[PDB]
RNA sequence: GCUCGCCGGAAGACCAAGGGUUCCUGUCCAACGUUAAUCGGGGCAGGGUGAGUCGACCCCUAAGGCGAGGCCGAAAGGCGUAGUCGAUGGGAAACAGGUUAAUAUUCCUGUACUUGGUGUUACUGCGAAGGGGGGACGGAGAAGGCUAUGUUGGCCGGGCGACGGUUGUCCCGGUUUAAGCGUGUAGGCUGGUUUUCCAGGCAAAUCCGGAAAAUCAAGGCUGAGGCGUGAUGACGAGGCACUACGGUGCUGAAGCAACAAAUGCCCUGCUUCCAGGAAAAGCCUCUAAGCAUCAGGUAACAUCAAAUCGUACCCCAAACCGACACAGGUGGUCAGGUAGAGAAUACCAAGGCGCUUGAGAGAACUCGGGUGAAGGAACUAGGCAAAAUGGUGCCGUAACUUCGGGAGAAGGCACGCUGAUAUGUAGGUGAGGUCCCUCGCGGAUGGAGCUGAAAUCAGUCGAAGAUACCAGCUGGCUGCAACUGUUUAUUAAAAACACAGCACUGUGCAAACACGAAAGUGGACGUAUACGGUGUGACGCCUGCCCGGUGCCGGAAGGUUAAUU
RNA sequence: AGGACCGAACCGACUAAUGUUGAAAAAUUAGCGGAUGACUUGUGGCUGGGGGUGAAAGGCCAAUCAAACCGGGAGAUAGCU
């Protein structure tokens, strides 16, 4: 049967990448957030 | 015209290979490691002046480095360029 | 022609079709083209604000010329063309001076027919002139509001307006509601009625057949839950509520014109 | 290695997406692999991806996004103009053969093509952010011409058979060749050519559009395929020589014709219909400012350049999405033979596989199947399940009907093989020859060869000839819903929802209405034959009485009544 | 000509049996419906939580829906176990 995730990498980057996380003061936030937290991985960007 | 402190650091070392060795005797080709920013137009001024060999063509190859473990600890070898230099048919490096 | 589809089919048994063998075969008149595309229903937030619209056929904006302004040069009429984003046709005419326009086509005009607007021009159909120059009585269409606007009110198949008075520098017209309106004098009109008068006798026959034209379905407020609907729920068919519209406005006879600018230009609603 | 079995519109081959070394080689077997394992998509090491013409990047836009100023908003921000991004679409150009353990339209061999920069020569009105043309567009249908491809004959090479026969109307194999260049064919579209004038194309225009004359009868554009050339080449059944028996070295005959034939090509065509079918650039052309013997344009020649990134491997799967080496899911491309209407079905080809626990035994019971005396729904909530029907042609077919239907109604007959009609028919195709020719990829006649149904008569075998696979059970009365559709992803597919149609009602355009503190946007580049809401639900015959209640519409005298004073 | 007819691909899901610590957190096998259209499918886009979207089942909105998920108010409150 047809699962949930079903995967493009334009899209992946699109939605939830660096630049678009960037476009926006939510989206930097959570770069924010990520950095305090000490996350190896900013983004899904790669 | 590229300067000459550019082209001494185009090329990093000859290849040693089966499919190396092969190229040099029947095609008249040496392959080379270069620079991963060398362009065709740095690698034939840097082979011809270094060498001081006569290139006919510049083929070129990115090859992607391998993941391995050491022990546990997951790595990635460094991707590098190589290239493919075809010399003029008398040349005799 | 109104002709009945023969019933080889239960979708084509109620069929009746308006053909028509005037209008052009073949393609439109490309430099008075433009792209239309379509809205579904949705606003620049994105949000249907209009329900029931979707899909259909895809269409080619004509460039009609409601202005009519080209004045003192006659014009006279190469075809008629079915034009998608209108219930009338339209008429391609070829100016004298070599330029090319589309206007609504009017009951009775065929190709070769001679055209003309302007303050001088003939009483004859297809004819624009200000409205102080038309005689009182007369049947008219694509009439301006304001001067120089171009033409807003009867321009649907089939409709007209009559000019059934003439006081100072405003007319009265009677629109084809009813009402009792007030124009200005300088406000232009095009003599004649609109053309395909038979496009009300147009039965579609199928579901589809609306589908074609970019209408989705209509579901009843009652078929629905009472979150979605005041007239949602019910054990079975159920009622008992004063009928209201999904926002909750009562539906069955509550006037809803709130407009104290425009009151003045209304001689009589139309009742 | 020899047998056997399975797929073969796939269980073969090639991609995209996604993965990312799983690819190839050597080595190891602890763990991983539902067992063992010398094996592995496992561990360890080493190798492997070659591009002017493929793809991306690049140029151009769609939906949509972002948006200088701007408009709007307590703040954050929202919307949007100029713009600038955004492919799933438009935009230059390469083919065949060879080669590695692993890449190849990328390497080599042979033969091509494209764009741009320079420079030479000859001629010359060049020039855009502007104008025009083009690009540039739907569904369905029909037929013709072709090709891919296949079959047969010929030709060449090989064979003479483990058991009766097999020098022949015998058996096996091969019989291949591109882009480009030339030719402009079947066919499609369009009347040309020249002058004069002009309220049009944001200004100009020799361009487009319009008007008017003269003149000519063919002028132009598009176009599959064929043929020539590419190609005295390449490839070649096989044969010969080595072998480090893994695979190399040497040499190579024939290489044609007929018939059949696509869902591919001509075809972005042609016919027809209504629901009326992107944009922008590249491309062609006209001029403005301006340059004005300069720059710049056109043609021929030479030369240089064409970067960068991807290219391994899997890809209906053990490599992607499903926690698994998981009976699931996953877009595009290729499409052999016999039989068949067929991409169904059976059996095969090329090619690929036997599904990563086995060995015995032959109890009950369970699962999936086969057959069954006599009876034949007696079973059961219920013929649930099973059994049955099942093709083609012809004959024949009721109520009722909206005249289409009902209808495949029901029911019945024929059906194999051989011979004859006719040593292969009707039909299809059409060589040679002959005649003409506004002379060629031409027209007429001609019929060789090839292909080939269907029918009738006669015979003949079997229990059975639509023999297998494949392939309607039928009829009668009745409720509901007109109908095709839609629905509770994962216990409900229905009488529920929708529907064409009907009615009431609102709405005069800065429309009602909806989204939004607003600006705005949808409604609609629509305008009452239009748009929104509500109910009813094809069609036929109809749709009675009540305005007291609750609502809505109209009224504006009087009573009562807010802020305010 | 046709929301025409028979029937594969393709889309669906009417019946039954199996399975129910499954081969599978919805399938398999044999039959079944649509199959030129209100059809089906690839890529990209838009609509957001009292919000969307809904041929309307309170359906669907990442194995979650009469108010999604994540973090926070937060050690909510719990005459109850
Ligand atoms: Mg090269
Ligand atoms: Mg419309
Ligand atoms: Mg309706
Ligand atoms: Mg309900
Ligand atoms: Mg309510
Ligand atoms: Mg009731
Ligand atoms: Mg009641
Ligand atoms: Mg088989
Ligand atoms: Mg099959
Ligand atoms: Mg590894
Ligand atoms: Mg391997
Ligand atoms: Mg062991
Ligand atoms: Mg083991
Ligand atoms: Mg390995
Ligand atoms: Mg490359
Ligand atoms: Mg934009
Ligand atoms: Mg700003
Ligand atoms: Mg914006
Ligand atoms: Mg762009
Ligand atoms: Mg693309
Ligand atoms: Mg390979
Ligand atoms: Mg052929
Ligand atoms: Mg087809
Ligand atoms: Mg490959
Ligand atoms: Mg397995
Ligand atoms: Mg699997
Ligand atoms: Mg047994
Ligand atoms: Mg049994
Ligand atoms: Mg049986
Ligand atoms: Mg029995
Ligand atoms: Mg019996
Ligand atoms: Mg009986
Ligand atoms: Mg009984
Ligand atoms: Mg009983
Ligand atoms: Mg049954
Ligand atoms: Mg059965
Ligand atoms: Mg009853
Ligand atoms: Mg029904
Ligand atoms: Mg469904
Ligand atoms: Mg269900
Ligand atoms: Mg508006
Ligand atoms: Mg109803
Ligand atoms: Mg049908
Ligand atoms: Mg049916
Ligand atoms: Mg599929
Ligand atoms: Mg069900
Ligand atoms: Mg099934
Ligand atoms: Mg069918
Ligand atoms: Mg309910
Ligand atoms: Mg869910
Ligand atoms: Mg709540
Ligand atoms: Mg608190
Ligand atoms: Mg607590």
């Amino acid at each position: 049967m047809k699962r949930t995730f079903q995967p493009s990498v334009l899209k992946r980057n699109r939605s939830h990448g660096f630049r678009a996380r960037m476009a926006t003061k939510n989206g930097r936030q959570v770069l924010a957030r990520r950095r305090a937290k000490g996350r190896a991985r900013l983004t899904v960007s790669k | 015209m590229i300067r000459e402190e550019r082209l001494l650091k185009v090329l990093r070392a000859p290849h040693v290979s089966e499919k190396a060795s092969t190229a040099m005797e029947k095609s008249n080709t040496i392959v080379l490691k270069v620079a991963k920013d060398a362009t065709k137009a740095e690698i034939k001024a840097a082979v011809q002046k270094l060498f001081e060999v006569e290139v006919e063509v510049v083929n070129t190859l990115v090859v992607k480095g391998k993941v391995k473990r050491h022990g546990q600890r997951i790595g990635r070898r460094s991707d590098w360029k190589k290239a493919y230099v075809t010399l003029k048919e008398g040349q005799n490096l | 022609a109104v002709v009945k589809c023969k019933p080889t089919s239960p979708g084509r048994r109620h069929v009746v079709k308006v053909v028509n063998p005037e209008l052009h075969k073949g393609k439109p008149f490309a430099p008075l083209l433009e792209k239309n595309s379509k809205s579904g229903g949705r606003n620049n937030n994105g949000r249907i604000t209009t329900r029931h619209i979707g899909g259909g056929h895809k269409q080619a904006y004509r460039i009609v010329d409601f202005k009519r302004n080209k004045d003192g040069i006659p014009a006279v009429v190469e075809r008629l063309e079915y034009d998608p984003n209108r219930s009338a046709n339209i008429a391609l005419v070829l100016y004298k001076d070599g330029e090319r326009r589309y206007i609504l086509a009017p009951k009775g005009l065929k190709a070769g027919d001679q055209i003309q607007s302007g303050v001088d021009a003939a009483i004859k159909p297809g004819n624009t002139l200000p409205m102080r120059n038309i005689p009182v009585g007369s049947t008219v269409h694509n009439v301006e509001m304001k001067p120089g606007k171009g033409g807003q009110l009867a321009r649907s198949a089939g409709t007209y307006v009559q000019i059934v008075a003439r006081d100072g520098a405003y007319v009265t017209l009677r629109l084809r509601s009813g009402e009792m309106r007030k124009v200005e004098a300088d406000c232009r009109a095009t003599l004649g009625e609109v053309g395909n008068a038979e496009h009300m006798l147009r039965v579609l026959g199928k579901a589809g057949a609306a589908r074609w034209r970019g209408v989705r379905p209509t579901v009843r407020g009652t078929a629905m839950n009472p979150v979605d609907h005041p007239h949602g729920g019910g054990e079975g068919r159920n009622f008992g509520k004063h009928p209201v519209t999904p926002w909750g406005v009562q539906t069955k006879g509550k006037k809803t014109r709130s407009n104290k600018r425009t009151d003045k230009f209304i001689v009589r609603r139309r009742s």
